[PDB]
């Protein structure tokens, strides 16, 4: 699968949430 | 909708759902965000939840998490915010993600994997052959399947 893409996604989400 | 996509949603959800009870609390959301270097307040965390808390019970369940991922990902990631994410992985900030640094963020997040699996990921993204992942390589990896 896409291990790095999934983790990247979580990091990008968290960055996005702290708006 | 494939079983693999579902498995990926589950994996992501379970990184937040630390106690495995099927809801993400402000405590749990905050735990993940702290591990990634941020320091949101309890009220800020609640505001995050409220955006997607369709049933109004104050916490994030699986479909509400899917909604959060649907919205708050593929906003349109700009250069600066991609660099922010890279900076999370490049712990020491020398411009190169090592296998050890990759291992560290993943472990901090709540992922569990062997050094073997980390090496594999690195080697996959390492276009120029130095055994590490620089910014360009990092960006390029996210465009692959
Ligand atoms: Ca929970
Ligand atoms: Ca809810
Ligand atoms: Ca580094
Ligand atoms: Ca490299």
């Amino acid at each position: 699968r896409r291990r790095w893409k999934l983790d990247f996604s979580i990091v990008s989400l968290c960055n996005h949430l702290t708006r | 909708l494939t079983e693999e996509q579902i498995a990926e949603f589950k994996e992501a959800f379970s990184l937040f759902d630390k106690d495995g009870d099927g809801t993400i609390t402000t405590k749990e959301l905050g735990t993940v965000m702290r591990s990634l270097g941020q320091n949101p307040t309890e009220a800020e965390l609640q505001d995050m939840i409220n955006e997607v808390d369709a049933d109004g019970n104050g916490t994030i369940d699986f479909p509400e998490f899917l909604t959060m991922m649907a919205r708050k990902m593929k906003d349109t990631d700009s250069e600066e915010e991609i660099r922010e994410a890279f900076r999370v992985f490049d712990k020491d900030g020398n411009g190169y993600i090592s296998a050890a640094e990759l291992r560290h963020v993943m472990t901090n997040l709540g992922e569990k994997l062997t050094d073997e699996e980390v090496d594999e990921m690195i080697r996959e993204a390492d276009i120029d052959g130095d055994g590490q992942v620089n910014y360009e390589e990092f960006v390029q990896m996210m465009t692959a399947k």
